[PDB]
């Protein structure tokens, strides 16, 4: 019949078709290899009597490239930092935007290396939040097939030194995904909308980089208990608080980028963040008991081999009302004095030094 | 058949494909495409002379050559110019606030507004402020009055304001503008009130626009003593907003729905009648309303007919529907524990007491109403 | 640590993580200068 004529056209019409964009792409990719004008998209949905665009150039110019001749506006959503022709004055290609100066890299660790073994004492709580955070990362498809969207907001409250920061980074390392840390106590900015702008680009950065871990510290500092006096009514910080609120539902579909909020006293929050779709998993972080404190400092001093056969039982007796941070300070205080004490007696003075 | 079926493979691979030679030409067409400079015609000098401001550079004057329909061009229209061709080669309409456009045209798939209980009074308030003015202007014509402008919602942070805003947004999904009232700040001194005028002009273009913005307290304030340059930018932004919504020229068929958490710190100039026609406080959910929300949240839950909902109502008090999906959730991974297919009433009791003990800690759960 | 004779093995991994040589206006930073002279060419800079 009629194949051999059709495909001798088709395969020829396939390869020559693709070769000319290979020529063209080059002809525009060198232009895409030389863009010079930022894309302050001031869009018009100019339906041809489809779309169109206005580009505020870097040199303070504006160029109305018709119908956006190269990039679809579905991916070319407005903003800035999207390739524009230096000669053709056309949109060239999307490229990463700017992450609000501070948010570009505030304290973002690319990959944490702390392991879950070096932390402990609250193993029931750490396993609880691993099931609520780490499992929604590795076995995310299990939740997708089950039909239950995993919760995202985990609030980890407890006195300082309970290992919240290590646990959050250890969980992020286990997920093998992006980890973003927020300096909560310093989000209160005199500039208007600055903290609101910072949190936005932090969420934007987290969305653009994998299912991330948004580790916001000092949630009590971020959100007041609404105890309103004229001394301070939490007026300008209510700005940023509801901003964090409206970005908690930004990642509801596909259930990525979890929010972990660390504080000491959960009671200093109004019933805004304690929401089921918002921060819902509140996990207690108590001071470890004598057994847990002894185990924690033993794990810390595992990399130290100076004094053999130290059961740390007297240390557990003398470690009354101490944090995991205090236990680490106690053990490394031995790590500073155990030169040339030594066994079961170079540990007490660590707490005494701080006060 | 070998000469038949081997054909049916090869042309399908293309069709949508092998659509490259013209894409190549189009982008080559772009390569030698002239980029025509863009300005706004301030005023028409003569019938053939038109005073046009470049968006950045100086005002030039240009002139349509033979057929560019100089009559339809108006002071403030958008035209394309070239520093070489000396004329306007074609004309172009306007803009639509793109950043605002997508974040106001990306309303997620929500449920109907009937899926939230205890706010039927608020639902009918929304109907007689949005639907009634446009469906039946003849009755109000016999009345002889203008429809009201806007309504305010305020109360505890957990009421259903976001659900109601998303539900009304999903009702239209085409002429609904969502504003978060915080992306107004930017690096430059400009583009603060320029955007605000722009979607107001967008609201002028489309009559039945429903404008929703949240946290008026994020721009409101009471009074700035020893104001900073950032504080001073609020007050001019607030003043520009006030004189563009009430001002001298009013809007038509445009209604503003706004919500916040601190009604007392709001500026008294905005909340006076004329700008905010109605003020509505969304109170604590009722005990039977909480029962309905609990049933809604426990719809797709594997459970049998032994649940003591009345016990939950008696124990759970002062808890918004937010705390109720927590209880529904907390019963969820309690059911995950020990690997139980169904959910037992004891899991709900554990959820209720755990949430109740969670809520004990926090004080000042709600601001007093004004 | 600058001599690096024992930090690696006998004592835990790394030497003590820092030094806070504080004190009322007086001997402060003179011992730092003495340690700088006693050590290698990797010598301090005085920032305020
Ligand atoms: N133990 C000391 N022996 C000899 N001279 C000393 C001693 N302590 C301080 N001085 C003298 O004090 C002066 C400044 O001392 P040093 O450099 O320690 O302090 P500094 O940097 O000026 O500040 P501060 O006094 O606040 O520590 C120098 O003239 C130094 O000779
Ligand atoms: N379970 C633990 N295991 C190991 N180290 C711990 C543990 N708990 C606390 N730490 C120590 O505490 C420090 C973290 O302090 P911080 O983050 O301020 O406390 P919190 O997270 O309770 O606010 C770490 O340097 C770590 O050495
Ligand atoms: N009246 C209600 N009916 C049903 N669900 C509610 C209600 N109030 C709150 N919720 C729950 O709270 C979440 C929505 O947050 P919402 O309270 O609307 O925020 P805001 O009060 O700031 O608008 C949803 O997960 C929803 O299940």
């Amino acid at each position: 019949k009629i194949m051999k004529s059709e495909v001798l056209r088709v395969t020829h019409e396939l390869q020559a078709m693709k070769d000319k964009i290979k020529e063209n792409s080059e002809k525009i990719k060198v232009n895409k290899t030389l863009p010079y004008l930022v894309s302050n998209v001031i869009e018009l949905l100019d339906v041809d009597p489809g779309k169109c665009a206005v580009i505020k150039t870097s040199t303070r110019q504006t160029y109305f490239l018709p119908v956006i001749g190269l990039v679809d506006a579905e991916k070319l959503k407005p903003g800035d930092l999207v390739g524009v022709n230096k000669d053709s004055y056309l949109i060239l290609e999307t490229l990463p935007t700017e992450y609000d100066s501070r948010v570009k890299a505030m304290e973002v660790d690319e990959r944490p290396t702390e392991q879950y073994s070096d932390i402990g004492g609250l193993d029931k709580q750490i396993q609880e939040l691993v099931e609520a955070i780490v499992l929604p990362m590795n076995h995310k498809e299990k939740f997708e097939n089950l039909g239950i969207q995993p919760p995202k907001g985990v609030l980890m409250y407890g006195p300082p030194g309970t290992g919240k920061t290590l646990l959050a980074r250890a969980c992020a390392a286990q997920t093998k995904a992006t980890f973003l840390k927020l300096a909560g106590p310093q989000l209160v900015q005199m500039f208007i909308g600055d903290g609101a702008k910072l949190v936005r680009d932090a969420f934007a950065l987290a969305k653009e980089k994998a299912p991330s871990i948004i580790f916001i510290d000092e949630l009590d500092a971020i959100g007041t208990k609404r105890f309103d006096s004229e001394k301070a009514g939490d007026r300008e910080v209510q700005r940023t608080m509801l901003e964090l609120l409206n970005q908690l539902d930004g990642f509801q579909p596909n259930t990525q980028v979890k929010v972990i909020a660390a504080t000491n006293r959960v009671d200093i929050l109004d019933p805004a963040l304690l929401r089921s779709g918002r921060l819902d998993r509140k996990i207690e972080f108590p001071m470890p008991n004598e057994e847990a404190r002894a185990r924690i400092m033993q794990i810390h001093s595992r990399k130290m081999n100076v004094s053999p056969d130290v059961n740390y039982e007297e240390l557990a007796r003398c470690t009354d009302d101490f944090n995991g941070a205090q236990c680490k300070a106690v053990c490394v205080e031995a790590g500073m004095i155990a030169l040339r004490e030594l066994t079961h007696e170079d540990y007490m003075e660590g707490i005494l030094e701080v006060q | 058949k070998e000469i038949d079926g081997r054909l049916k493979e090869l042309r399908e691979q293309l069709k949508e494909l092998t659509k490259q030679y013209e894409k190549s030409e189009n982008d080559l067409k772009a390569l030698q495409s002239v980029g025509q400079i863009v300005g706004e015609v301030l005023k028409q000098l003569t019938e053939e002379k038109f005073i046009v401001k470049a968006t950045n550079g100086p005002r030039y004057v240009v002139g349509c050559r033979r057929q560019l329909d100089k009559s339809k061009l108006k002071p403030g229209t958008r035209v394309a110019l070239d520093m070489t061709t000396l004329t306007i080669m074609r004309y172009l309409p306007r803009e639509v606030d793109p950043l605002v456009y997508n974040m106001s045209h990306e309303d997620p798939g929500n449920v109907s507004y009937s899926e939230i209980g205890g706010l039927s009074e608020q639902i009918r308030e929304l109907r007689e402020v949005i639907e009634l003015p446009l469906t039946n202007p003849e009755l109000f014509q016999r009345v002889g009055i203008i429809p009201p402008k806007g309504c305010l919602l305020y109360g505890p942070p957990g009421t259903g304001k976001t659900l109601l805003a998303r539900a009304v947004a999903s009702q239209l999904d085409c002429n609904f503008l969502k504003v978060v009232s915080s992306s107004i700040v930017d690096k430059y001194i400009g583009e603060s009130a320029r955007l605000i005028r722009e979607m107001f002009n967008y609201a002028r273009d489309h009559q039945p626009c429903i404008i929703f913005m949240d946290e008026i307290d994020a721009i409101g304030g009471r009074r700035f003593s020893e104001g900073t340059s950032a504080d001073r930018e609020i007050q001019r932004t607030l003043m520009e907003l006030l004189n563009q919504m009430d001002g001298f020229d009013t809007l038509h068929r445009v209604k503003m729905i706004m919500a916040t958490n601190r009604p007392d710190t709001l500026d008294p100039a905005l909340l006076r009648p004329g700008r905010l026609d109605r003020k509505i406080h969304i109170d604590l959910p009722n005990e039977q309303a909480r029962l309905d929300i609990l049933k809604i949240h426990a719809g797709p839950i594997t459970k049998h007919g032994e649940i003591d909902y009345e016990a939950i109502v008696k124990l759970s008090d002062g808890f918004n529907g937010a705390d109720l999906r927590n209880v529904c959730t907390e019963a969820g991974m309690f059911a995950i524990r020990a690997d139980h297919d169904f959910v037992v009433q004891e899991d709900f009791m554990k959820a209720v007491r755990k949430v109740a003990d969670s809520k004990k800690l926090e004080s000042k759960l709600d601001y007093k109403p004004v | 640590p600058l001599l690096h004779p024992e930090r690696f093995v006998n004592l835990g991994i790394e030497p003590p993580k820092g030094v806070l040589l504080f004190g009322p206006p007086g001997t402060g930073k003179t011992l730092c200068a003495r340690a700088v002279a006693n050590r290698t060419d990797a010598c301090f800079i005085r920032v305020i």
